[PDB]
RNA sequence: UAAGUUCAAGGCGAAAGCGAAAAUUUUCAAGUAAAACAUAAUUUUGAACGAAAGGGAAUACGGUUCCAAUUCCGUAACCUGUUGAGUAUCCGUUUGUUAUUAAAUAUGGGCCUCGUGCUCAUCCUGGCAACAGGAACGACCAUAAAGAAGCCGUCGAGAGAUAUCGGAAGAGUUUUCUUUUCUGUUUUAUAGCCGUACUACCAUGGAAGUCUUUCGCAGAGAGAUAUGGUAGAUGGGCUAGAAGAGCAUGACAUAUACUGUUGUGUCGAUAUUUUCUCCUCGGACCUUGAAAAUUUAUGGUGGGGACACGCAAACUUCUCAA
RNA sequence: AAAUUAGAUCCGUAACUUCGGGAUAAGGAUUGGCUCUGAAGAUUGAGAUAGUCGCGAUUAUCAAUUAACAAUCAAUUCAGAACUGGCACGGACUUGGGGAAUCCGACUGUCUAAUUAAAAC
């Protein structure tokens, strides 16, 4: 609730303890139950696994990204939104991504980044027509208001 | 009618007072409290009820026998019997896969 | 019959909202509420229940799919873009 | 050509034994008219064995090497085949549909056992004995 | 104990009679539209019931087969029949038609 | 009440118990019941035919409290 | 338990105290029919409060008072906990019996004078199945489910109520009419039974000349129609409670003289879109509609029990008792 | 301020219009009582032909019914006609006056509890 993009109950197991692990992921479009992730660094590149951005082309279009490695993944993760690995350097080890606001950022080559635009998109071309529906779109949010102005 | 009152200080008509009009050997017209629906286990992946298993209240399974609550089976209450043996091929077909690409 | 000339589905919303905001949003509030064939089983019963995540009745999958279409042609031509740095990159 | 044969070792799918192994004694392709589809007798593992270790000396280990048995005839329908066939289970003479009186339910299905345990040693048949996490 | 009051029913009983004679259900007496007086959704489902146990009781009978039932049976959604006597009047003739024809 | 023996024998064996302090016999127009008092539950035991009811008002425990109700 | 709150030394501040929320904090928390060349496996959000409308074990009737009653009285149940009793293992041999058998969920094997010799064997059965029965390895891990849910509608079902029509018993009107008008005509919780609204499923079988079906659409070679079964005893009728009980209407009898009694309580069928429940099937949404104690089923490795010539058992998921 | 209109059935309905509307536009007719008449359902349908034994009880059936198959039974609504009075009849009650424009705000929503509900937000 809130969030625009689904998101997605993904359940590997623990390699260490004896139990099974429930990962909440934000849905790669085109992922459906009872289909197969591959996270690691020998995935294959198919959506929605998530790999090190070393071991993606250039060009490869990709989804909830890790701004620094380890983090568990920071951007990109909106509804309809990707980025976009624009070129390796091979070593001193830093890919450039291009992100949605336009701007290219630099990453390590290290961190993860799950293959694939992400669901729910585009969400933002349906008119709302009607103030009782952005009520209800935001009070599931917070109390940004009916925005009175301050000229008022 | 006799018109009628309620017989516990809650006055509110929430999911825990759930009454019926009943009449009584005095033509009475009082009311009777109604305790929640028994529900009966879903299947482990269908979401769909099973059958074999009354339906049953969870204060109420202690004091139910077993076999109430249970088919007979592999996996009884848990899945359905088309989900269990979706899982008897599966763990089957998997683990001879495994020895023809082991040889 | 034939009940509106014009309106269609945003008859519902009849003289509210100006002209172009009802036929802009008509094009999206036919696609959901339309019934996909689906792509797992065939049949015309992949129906939307949140925005973003559609399911079928018989077979019960649920995918991610797009706020109003269920597969949107811009996550199309990256499955297709995907598969063919695939193609390339494995073997 | 022809599988459901005589001795291929099944898998049940299907009520109060469905995971559990099986051979076929007796099989009836064509629907005898009480049961006329067809069908199957077979005769499986209702309970397994456990495996034994070299510490485990003589009655542990007897105890964890039983097996209880069924008999049961089964649909086709209710019923997997493997590639498996059992082969030394070689005195199926005496059980063809005689499982109907309750007290020759019982003198055959404890000879099914003086066959099954003589036959878990020595070791054959040794993915019909395991388990198999159905 | 002091009797209670005679509410007598005799009026009503008097009037309930007329009206089953039509006596009081005129112009000036309706005062609810005439789908609140009696709905067409419950007029129309009653109608779409008479039909569908008419065409399953000639059907299972062993009177018309299965390939003129559906055809009826998607007809009689629609306007075609009003009654049951117009539906067994097309009954009565598109078997004269077709045992003519076979 | 939740009990009722459809059966001759096995109401009788419910009189001779440590509890079924009481039989309250009832004479029905058409039948009569023989209601014996464990400690729960109460047991009737319905005997229609009139003749063997009071067949059954003797061969029952000497000591066991009998009420006859009016 | 919620939203949240109060505290716990990271901290901070002259302190008060943060109109902090501390999340502070060497082993800060668990675990053991408890161990071996560390006994040995595991986990840190400490803690508590916060719902007389959310969640949450178990009861109803009839009677009774100047004043209290789901609390007293009578009657019939129920829950929780703790003990006790009964009761899933009453053999082929050979006692009654020459074997045939009888006591008897009950043996098989090979030989042996047959065998009583020898040896083997019981953590239950039935159904093709959906699943069934009185019980038939809660000692931990693991997984699943119940608790567990919104709003608008909805076919069907039952209840309650109201209304019609008859029968039995009283009452009211009667100058005239009115086979009239009225009143009541009852059956709790709990439980044994048999069935049903609808839904899902199972077996058979294989559908175009497409068919089944709804008010609506909905469904089918991923298995329709069809016929036969299973489950959900949803929600009802018979019986038990129910003592012509009790209750209520009503005919007498008996003075406060400290009470008895005869009869009734029976049929049918409406439509309640307007009540409450149960079941079904839908829709709106850039809105998707609580949590925890609690409870159960399954699965898993070990470990526990059980032996036939019979003695047993069972924190026993069974029945009863204190 | 008050009056006017008002229920329901039927007919008919303009300018503009974001083709949804406007619209209950506007404009008209009908309406009581009493006697009938028509139409709209359900459930078993209904079974025709020896006589053993003494028509009676133990005692038959594929189908054609059919074009109102025949009785029972069930609710209620809608059309029609005849007669009929102080036109009083939606007889109380419940219950819209309409139209031609100009200005502002699009709309539903919100506001100065106790002087401003707006064109303000």
């Amino acid at each position: 609730p809130g969030r625009g993009a689904p998101l997605a109950v993904v359940h590997f197991r623990d390699p260490y303890r004896y139990k099974i692990r429930k990962e909440l992921f934000i849905a790669p479009e085109g992922m459906h139950t009872g289909q197969f992730v591959y996270c690691g660094r020998k995935a294959t590149l198919q959506i929605g696994n998530v790999m090190p951005l070393s071991q993606m082309p250039e060009g490869t279009i990709i989804c909830n990204l890790e701004e620094k490695t380890g983090d568990r993944g920071r951007l990109a993760r909106t509804s309809g939104n990707y980025a976009t690995v624009i070129a390796h350097n091979q070593d001193t080890k830093k890919t450039r991504v291009k992100l949605p606001s336009g701007a290219k950022k630099v990453v390590p080559s290290a961190n993860r980044a799950m293959v694939g635009i992400v669901a729910g998109g585009g969400r933002i071309d349906k008119p709302i027509l009607k103030a009782g529906r952005a009520y209800h779109k935001y009070k599931v949010k917070r109390n940004s208001w009916p925005k009175v102005r301050g000229v008022a | 009618v006799q018109r009628l009152t309620l017989r516990r200080r809650l006055s509110y008509n929430t999911r825990s007072n759930k009454r019926r009009i009943v009449r009584t050997p005095g033509g009475r017209l009082v009311y009777q409290y109604v305790k929640k629906n028994p529900t009966v286990p879903r299947c482990g992946q269908c979401k769909e009820k099973l059958k074999g298993i009354t339906p049953s209240r969870p204060s109420e399974r202690p004091r139910m026998s077993k076999r109430l609550k249970t088919v007979s089976r592999t996996y009884g209450g848990v899945l359905c019997h088309s989900c269990l043996r979706e899982r008897i091929v599966r763990a089957f077909l998997i683990e001879e896969q495994k020895i023809v690409k082991a040889l | 019959a034939k009940r509106t000339k014009k309106v269609g589905i945003v008859g519902k919303y009849g003289t509210r909202y100006g002209a172009s905001l009802r036929k802009m949003v008509k094009k999206m509030e036919i696609t959901q509420h339309s019934k996909y064939t689906c792509s797992f089983c065939g049949k015309d019963s992949m129906k939307r229940a949140v925005v973003g995540i559609w399911s079928c009745k018989r077979c019960k999958r649920t995918v991610a799919g797009g706020a109003w279409v269920y597969s949107t042609t811009a996550a199309a031509s990256v499955r297709s873009a995907v598969r063919r740095l695939r193609e390339t990159k494995e073997q | 050509r022809k599988i459901m044969k005589q001795g291929k070792i099944v898998i049940v799918l299907s009520g109060r034994y469905a995971g559990r192994k099986a051979i076929i004694v007796k099989t009836h392709d064509d629907g005898t008219p009480e049961k006329p589809f067809g069908h199957a007798l077979v005769a499986g593992i209702d309970r397994y064995p456990r495996k034994v270790t070299k510490k485990m000396g003589k009655n542990k280990l007897k105890k964890k090497s039983k097996v209880k048995p069924f008999l049961k005839s089964l649909n086709y329908n209710h019923l997997m085949p493997t590639r498996y066939t059992a082969h030394d289970i070689s005195f199926e003479k005496l059980s063809p549909k005689d499982l109907k009186d309750p007290v020759k339910r019982k003198t055959h299905r404890f000879q099914t056992r003086v066959k099954f345990e003589s036959v878990y040693k020595e070791g054959k048949n040794k993915w019909f004995f395991q388990k198999l996490r159905f | 104990k002091k009797p209670v009051v005679v509410h007598s029913r005799y009026r009503v009983r008097k009037n309930t009679e007329a009206r089953r004679k039509g006596r009081h259900c005129g112009f000036g007496k309706r005062k609810g539209t005439a789908n609140a007086r009696m709905p067409t959704k419950l007029l129309w489902m009653q109608r779409q019931r008479v039909l569908r146990r008419l065409l399953k009781k000639y059907r299972d009978s062993k009177k018309i087969d299965r390939h003129l039932y559906h055809d009826l049976y998607m007809k009689c959604k629609g306007n075609v029949f009003k009654n049951k006597r117009v539906l067994m009047e097309y009954i009565h003739k598109k078997k004269a038609e077709k045992q003519r024809s076979k | 009440m939740p009990r009722e023996i459809k059966e001759v024998k096995d109401f009788l064996n419910k009189a001779r118990r440590s509890d079924a302090r009481a039989v309250k016999i009832k004479k029905n127009p058409t039948n009569t019941k023989f209601k014996i008092r464990c400690s729960r539950f109460l047991y009737t035991l319905v005997v229609q035919d009139k003749e063997k009811a009071d067949k059954i008002k003797q061969s029952l425990p000497p000591g066991l409290q009998v009420k006859e109700v009016k």
